[PDB]
């Protein structure tokens, strides 16, 4: 709800509940960090959901193609390694956050090269944000549908449980 | 100690230790200054 | 397919022609860089930016070539020395440490399943090399599933390594055809010249032609 | 926008500021590594490097050595551990000779200033010159670095052997 | 060593030198002698030495093994 | 032919020019030195001849080997 | 954008100087140009001159002299090359007496001149153990 | 079959020939 | 550093000086030829040994001769 | 980067790896060394000749000792046309069981002797592994003399 990147045509500066009208710059940076992290994690989660459903080469097959079921089938020592890798990545991100000129979601340090941003750079950042938002909605829907129905995405669609 | 233990005592000794010390000495010598 | 001399000759001839033509394309790229390249007309474009970081490209290609050669050929030599030492279980073989080309076998499986699943209007796979039945004409095999094992892994990586080294020689010739740290005015000597002299420790074969010469040698090796 | 620019505004260096050389991720990741982590003595840097290196070095020797075992064997683990320790010894010998022939300094970040201020009209290369201002760039610093590398390599190799034995036995 | 001459190996060595100088975790280690390609005469000698050693070794192996394996 | 290539690939122009010097001396002694002065092949041409002969010899050896083997069996 | 305003508008190349031209010696070539002509760097690719003072740094004297030889094609003649030691030890190199070496200038003495042809050189056997 | 004493004293004499070799090597200078 | 010698067969045609890539040779006054000039080698410390100088020499067996000698980072053409 | 080619100051000032390479290949060209006279040349050549003859005698002594210790000279005396002479034993950790079995000769893996030393020493009147040991001892003594 500022001159921040992420304002698109359907709803420009979409803050209907006024979360940003009262927040300071630090809280807004925190909000942008949370939104970008959620969007990236959700894009990965949606892609993994689908691909796992129609392709699970690892673990010598097995590891039932329905997600939320393979969640309880991974050896639980591979879960620990994924957890530790995510933790090390976020430790590195925390270290990045104290670098001078840091921008909320910018872990590549594009502020080093991008002074006086263009419209293409802002448009690409907005594209990433919008894809992340769509993936957040999609992964929430995926998890809820799999919980209530018990079938996965391409399985529920194939049968016709819509 | 029998005579047939001499190969197992000497071949590793020569063929590994002597290269190591010789490399150390030669590298030190050729990398010296004045 | 049952005329084996014809198949072998056609494959070998066409691969030889392809290798020669590729070396020629590299040679004429170098010739363009030496002769027809205008620095003013190519300010900050792709050609300029490639020359500006030619070091990085050539150094990383050098590292890749060393990695691929070390691995492929040294696995071959390790197999040879393990066999010569009477240690048959230490080889990089199928009945030993096995390097299965799983990615290529996955593709082979995908093609043999294509008719009716991904190519639903197909009646048979494109080639029986990916899998299927043995096709024989007059008791002579025409085509048959080509199994890929650890032997094909090693030879395929040998192919990749040789191709990478040929690319290294030719790309080093093209990128360093105009100038270098040795000869900052190599473009003034032309595309075809023997050297700049015995100085600088020796400046043999610095041309770009002398790179199409070495690349011809390495193309011969690869093909 | 352009994501490649001359390094530190110098178009004549043999270097570029790409999204890999000068990215915030690269900065933080290299600044958390033992070789560049702030607040570490050279002995601590050497100890951490040796620990990590022995830890990942025992792996290939134990797994693919001349005395492998598809099951867990104490002899295979001992062979891998001894090979890793001897390789660490060879690396420590290399470090020692490299430091012996490279530096002649016992306290850096000062001698450079002393010869930039109080003149250096001597045989040079010890008073003047002096490449690098890190504490690793001294005779004393590199000696402690090698000592730490060697001790940490032994400790990390032993720890990795213990972990391998536990994983192979209790899993 | 005989077919490929110098000049082609000096520029490659320069690229390797740049790669070593511009990479982290390896900048801490630097050479004392500047790595350069072998001289023309040295390259000729090294190629001749390889040629001769390979020649002698392969023929010694062939003659000895052939005599032993053919005549019992 | 492949072995012939190695004469051009391994040698250098100066030796051949100085040998042509003595051959030209013999021709002049017999009054049969050509007006077009004989010169050893240039360095680049020596390399080109070497690589052409090397490629021809190797490819021809593989050609004969492949053809005879695959025609016999 | 760049450290100095007189630098040519070059985007930087991984072919410039290395750690050697920070502890042994570096070479700087200066020249004044009437036009912002586009020229090719001796190290990498295309750079743009400044309509005025231009200053470029290189790792070798040969690189600076190749750049200067290229400048002559732009009718640029006032280019001058200096050698800089590890500290600011500037020494004028190429226009040593202000006149290019190809043009005869008074005040130059012959260095390395032998008052005989090649055939007058002494026999090597008489130059043994000296 | 030669004894341990025969091989041992040959090794000892070989050592003496080694010390004579380094003395010649060092006398031929660095 | 390499050694460069000039011989009185010099005709002062300046082709050696304008071919040197490292500014080693220069033209100096002389009275042994029509041009009144002879090549000089006052900066042999920059000599690289490329021998472009004697490739441009028109005299019969050369008037500039380059004798390769001890090597230096300047004479080896090392940018590193 | 200094002091290795002690005999050549021109090489010792080379900042490149060429100094090391040329230091090896010019070590025996005494006439080209720095601060060189003819007397020193002949004296150094003389001492090098002595060291060389010592090396030759040590090599012959080693052949004699290894035939006496790990060979089958005594067995070869009684049947020279059927027994294959053994040069020396083999101890290589890289051998598999198959290589050990194939190279196994009598008590240990060993190499057949292709130098013809068995026939030469038999002809000149050697019949015992103690005759070879005496020759090795005497040749090491001669090497010590020459050094
Ligand atoms: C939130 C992300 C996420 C999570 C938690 C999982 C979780 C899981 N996946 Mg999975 N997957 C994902 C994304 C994800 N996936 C994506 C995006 C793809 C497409 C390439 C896949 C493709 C995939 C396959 C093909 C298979 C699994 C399988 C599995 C299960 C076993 C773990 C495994 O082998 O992973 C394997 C994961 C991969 C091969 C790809 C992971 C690539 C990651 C997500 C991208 C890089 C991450 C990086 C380290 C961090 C980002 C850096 C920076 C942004 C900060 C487990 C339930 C296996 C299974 O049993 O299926 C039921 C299996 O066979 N996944
Ligand atoms: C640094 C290198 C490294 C090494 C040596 C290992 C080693 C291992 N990983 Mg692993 N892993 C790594 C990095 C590494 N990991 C990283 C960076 C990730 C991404 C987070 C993972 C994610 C991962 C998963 C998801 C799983 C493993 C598993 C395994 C084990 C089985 C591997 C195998 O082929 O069986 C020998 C083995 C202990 C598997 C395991 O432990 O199950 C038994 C498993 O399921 N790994
Ligand atoms: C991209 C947005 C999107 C789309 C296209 C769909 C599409 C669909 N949803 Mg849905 N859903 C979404 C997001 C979405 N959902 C989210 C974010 C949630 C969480 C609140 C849900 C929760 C949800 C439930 C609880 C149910 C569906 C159901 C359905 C199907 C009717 C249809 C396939 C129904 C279904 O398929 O089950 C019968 C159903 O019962 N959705
Ligand atoms: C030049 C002669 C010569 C040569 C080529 C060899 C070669 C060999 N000997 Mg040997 N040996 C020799 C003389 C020689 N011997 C003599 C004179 C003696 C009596 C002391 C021995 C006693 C001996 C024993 C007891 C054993 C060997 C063994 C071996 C083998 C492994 C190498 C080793 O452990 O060396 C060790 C050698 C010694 C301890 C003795 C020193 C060798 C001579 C005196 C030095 C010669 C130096 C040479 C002239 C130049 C040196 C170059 C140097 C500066 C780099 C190898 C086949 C081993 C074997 O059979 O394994 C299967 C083994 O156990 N040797
Ligand atoms: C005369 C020369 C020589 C000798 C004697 C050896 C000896 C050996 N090599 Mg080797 N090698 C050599 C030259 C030599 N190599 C060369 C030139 C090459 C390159 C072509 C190789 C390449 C090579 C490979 C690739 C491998 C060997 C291996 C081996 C070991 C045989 C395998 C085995 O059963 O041991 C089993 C080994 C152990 C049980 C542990 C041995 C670990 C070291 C050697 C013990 C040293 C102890 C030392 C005194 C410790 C110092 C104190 C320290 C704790 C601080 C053996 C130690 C194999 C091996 O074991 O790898 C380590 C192996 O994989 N070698
Ligand atoms: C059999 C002969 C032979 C061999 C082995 C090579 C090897 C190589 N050439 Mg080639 N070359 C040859 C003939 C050969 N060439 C001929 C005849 C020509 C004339 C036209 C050329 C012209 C040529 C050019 C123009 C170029 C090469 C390049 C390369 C390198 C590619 C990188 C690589 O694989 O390195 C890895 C090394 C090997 C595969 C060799 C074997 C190494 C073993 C298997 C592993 C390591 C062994 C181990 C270290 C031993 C230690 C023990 C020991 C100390 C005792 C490699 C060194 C390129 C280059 O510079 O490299 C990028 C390049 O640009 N070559
Ligand atoms: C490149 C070629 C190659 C390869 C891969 C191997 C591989 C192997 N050889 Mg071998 N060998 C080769 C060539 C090769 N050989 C040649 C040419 C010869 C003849 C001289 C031999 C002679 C030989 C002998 C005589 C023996 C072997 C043995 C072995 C095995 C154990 C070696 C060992 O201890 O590993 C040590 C490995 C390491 C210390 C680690 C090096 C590799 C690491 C993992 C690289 C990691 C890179 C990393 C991914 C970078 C990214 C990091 C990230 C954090 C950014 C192993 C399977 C032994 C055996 O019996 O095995 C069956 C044995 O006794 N070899
Ligand atoms: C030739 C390649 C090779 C091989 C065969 C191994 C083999 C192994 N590694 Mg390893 N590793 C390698 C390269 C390799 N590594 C490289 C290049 C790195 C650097 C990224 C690592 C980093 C690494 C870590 C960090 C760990 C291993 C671990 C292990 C062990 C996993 C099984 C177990 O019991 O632990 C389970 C196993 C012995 C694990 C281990 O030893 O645990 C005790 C472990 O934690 N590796
Ligand atoms: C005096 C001995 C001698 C010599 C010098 C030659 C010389 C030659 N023979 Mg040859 N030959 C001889 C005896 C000899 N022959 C005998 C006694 C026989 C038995 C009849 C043969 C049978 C024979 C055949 C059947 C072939 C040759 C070929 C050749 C040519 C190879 C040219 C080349 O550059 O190879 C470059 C070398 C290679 C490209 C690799 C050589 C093949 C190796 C062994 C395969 C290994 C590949 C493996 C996957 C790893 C490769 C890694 C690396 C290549 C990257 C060359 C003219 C071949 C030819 O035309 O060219 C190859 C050929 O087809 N000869
Ligand atoms: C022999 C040789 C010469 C001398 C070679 C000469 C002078 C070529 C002479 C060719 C004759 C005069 C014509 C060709 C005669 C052939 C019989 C014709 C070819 C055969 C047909 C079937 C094509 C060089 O000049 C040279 C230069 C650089 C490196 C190596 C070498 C080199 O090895
Ligand atoms: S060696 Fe280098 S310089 Fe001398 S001739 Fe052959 S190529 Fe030209
Ligand atoms: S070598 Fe010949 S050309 Fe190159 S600098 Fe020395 S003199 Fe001038």
């Amino acid at each position: 709800l500022d001159g921040m990147i992420g304002s698109s045509a359907p709803f420009k500066n979409f803050d209907p509940l006024g979360f940003a009208a009262k927040a300071d710059q630090k809280t807004l940076n925190k909000y942008r960090e949370s939104e970008l992290k959620h969007g990236r994690v959700a894009m990965l989660a949606v892609l993994g959901w689908i691909v796992q459903e129609f392709w699970h080469p690892l673990y010598d097959g097995k590891l039932s193609s329905n997600p939320l079921k393979a969640l309880t089938e991974v050896p639980l020592i591979g879960w620990a390694q994924i957890f530790v890798a995510i933790n090390v990545i976020e430790y590195l991100q925390n270290k990045i956050k104290e670098l001078p000129g840091y921008r909320p979601g910018d872990y590549l340090g594009t502020w080093e090269w991008v002074e006086q941003s263009d419209e293409g750079w802002d448009s690409y950042q907005t594209k990433e944000l919008n894809n992340g938002r769509l993936a957040m909605v999609a992964i929430a829907g995926l998890i809820v549908q799999d919980l209530i129905t018990g079938q996965a995405a391409l399985e529920q669609i194939t049968a016709g449980n819509t | 100690m029998s005579l047939d233990l001499l190969p197992s005592f000497f071949v590793p000794l020569v063929g590994l230790v002597l290269p190591l010390f010789s490399i150390i000495g030669l590298f030190l010598y050729i990398e010296k200054e004045n | 397919a049952i005329d084996y001399p014809t198949q072998l000759s056609l494959f070998t001839h066409h691969v030889w022609i392809g290798g020669f033509c590729i070396v020629g394309g590299a040679a004429h790229g170098a010739i363009f860089f030496v002769r027809d390249y205008n620095a003013a007309n190519n300010y900050n474009n792709l050609i300029d930016r490639v020359i500006r970081h030619r070091d990085a490209i050539i150094s990383h290609l050098n590292w890749v070539c060393i990695f691929l050669g070390c691995h492929s050929f040294g696995l071959y030599v390790h197999n040879d020395t393990m066999r010569a030492l009477g240690r048959s279980q230490d080889l990089f073989s199928d009945n030993a440490i096995a390097l299965k080309p799983i990615f290529a076998q996955f593709i082979q499986n995908l093609h043999t399943l294509a008719p009716g699943s991904t190519a639903p209007n197909a009646l048979t796979t494109v080639s029986y090399a990916f899998g299927g039945d043995v096709i024989s004409v007059g008791s002579k095999i025409a085509m048959m599933p080509i199994s890929l094992g650890t032997a094909d892994f090693l030879v395929h990586h040998i192919h990749a390594f040789t191709i990478h080294v040929t690319v290294l020689i030719l790309l080093k010739g093209v990128l360093y055809s105009r100038n270098s740290r040795l000869i900052p005015d190599k473009a003034n000597l032309g595309f075809r010249f023997p050297c700049d002299g015995p100085g600088r420790g020796g400046t043999c074969q610095v041309s770009a032609w002398d790179h199409v010469f070495l690349g011809l040698f390495w193309m011969y090796n690869s093909i | 926008v352009s994501f490649i620019k001359p390094y530190r505004q110098d178009p004549f260096v043999g270097h570029l500021a790409t999204p890999i050389t000068t990215s915030a991720f690269t900065r933080a990741y290299l600044k958390v590594l033992p070789a560049y982590r702030p607040g570490l003595t050279p002995l601590s840097r050497g100890a951490e490097i040796g620990f990590t290196h022995g830890y990942f070095l025992i792996g290939p020797f134990y797994t693919y050595g001349p005395l492998r075992s598809v099951e867990f064997s104490l002899t295979s683990l001992a062979a891998g551990l001894l090979a890793a320790i001897t390789l660490l010894l060879i690396l420590t010998v290399g470090l020692s000779i490299y430091g012996q022939v490279t530096y002649d300094v016992y306290d850096n970040a000062l001698i450079v200033k002393l010869v930039r201020q109080m003149v250096g009209s001597e045989r040079t290369q010890d008073l003047p010159q002096i490449k690098g201002t890190s504490e690793l760039d001294t005779v004393l610093g590199w000696q402690k670095f090698s000592e730490g590398f060697f001790s940490g390599g032994l400790i990390g190799s032993i720890v990795a052997a213990v972990g391998i034995a536990l994983y192979s036995t209790y899993l | 060593f005989l077919i490929s001459w110098r000049g082609y190996w000096q520029e490659l060595i320069e690229t390797i030198v740049w790669a070593h100088e511009r990479t982290p975790l390896a900048n801490l280690v630097r050479w004392k002698d500047k790595p350069v390609a072998l001289s023309i005469v040295q390259a000729r000698l090294v190629g001749l030495a390889h040629f001769t050693i390979g020649y002698v070794l392969t023929y010694a192996a062939f003659v000895i093994a052939s005599t032993i394996g053919k005549l019992g | 032919i492949w072995a012939f290539s190695l004469m051009f690939l391994f040698s250098g122009r100066g030796y051949w020019q100085e040998l042509i010097e003595s051959i030209v001396w013999a021709h002049n002694k017999l009054k049969v030195a050509p007006s077009i002065q004989p010169r050893a092949l240039s360095i680049t041409q020596g390399r080109a001849v070497g690589v052409a002969h090397y490629l021809l010899g190797g490819i021809g050896t593989t050609w004969a080997f492949f053809l005879a083997r695959i025609i016999s069996v | 954008k760049l450290k100095q305003s007189d630098f040519p508008k070059f985007e930087g190349s991984t072919g410039g100087w290395l750690s050697a031209a920070k502890n042994e010696e570096k070479y700087v070539i200066i020249w004044t140009s009437k036009d912002a002509s586009l020229f090719e760097m001796p190290t990498g690719g295309t750079a743009k001159m400044n309509a005025g003072n231009n200053v470029a740094y290189f790792a070798r004297k040969e690189q600076c002299l190749a750049l200067g030889s290229q400048l002559r094609g732009f009718k640029i003649t006032n280019y001058k090359i200096f050698r800089i030691y590890p500290p600011l030890d500037i020494t004028l190199l190429h226009p040593f007496d202000g006149v290019f070496p190809e043009k005869v200038n008074q005040g130059r003495s012959p260095v390395g001149k032998r008052d005989a042809s090649i055939g007058g050189n002494p026999n090597p056997a008489s130059l043994k153990f000296q | 079959m030669i004894y341990d004493s025969q091989v041992y004293i040959a090794l000892v004499i070989a050592v003496v020939a080694s010390v004579l070799a380094i003395r010649l090597g060092a006398t031929l200078y660095n | 550093s390499h050694t460069v010698k000039i011989y009185d067969t010099c005709i002062g045609c300046t082709q050696c000086v304008r071919a040197c890539p490292t500014d080693v040779l220069e033209m100096v006054p002389w009275d042994g030829c029509k041009a009144g000039q002879i090549a000089s080698a006052p900066r042999t410390e920059d000599c690289v040994g490329c021998k472009r100088c004697e490739t441009a020499c028109p005299t019969d067996f050369l008037s500039v001769r380059v004798y390769l000698g001890g090597e230096t980072t300047r004479s080896l053409g090392l940018a590193y | 980067v200094y002091k290795f080619p002690k005999f050549s100051k021109a090489l010792a000032e080379d900042p490149s790896t060429r100094r090391i390479w040329y230091g090896i290949a010019t070590a025996h060209d005494f006439e080209s060394h720095d601060a060189m006279t003819e007397s020193k040349l002949y004296q150094k050549i003389f001492a090098s000749h002595f060291g060389h003859i010592a090396i030759i005698f040590l090599w012959t002594a080693g052949n004699l000792f290894h035939v006496a210790w790990q060979g089958n000279f005594e067995a070869w005396i009684l049947n020279p046309l059927k027994v294959r002479p053994i040069a020396h034993a083999i101890w290589d950790p890289h051998f598999g069981q198959a290589a050990y079995k194939a190279f196994l000769k009598t008590s240990s893996p060993a190499n057949l002797a292709l130098s013809g030393v068995y026939e030469w020493w038999y002809t000149i009147g050697m019949r015992t592994n103690n005759d070879l040991y005496q020759g090795s001892f005497f040749l090491i003594l001669l090497s010590s003399l020459l050094l």
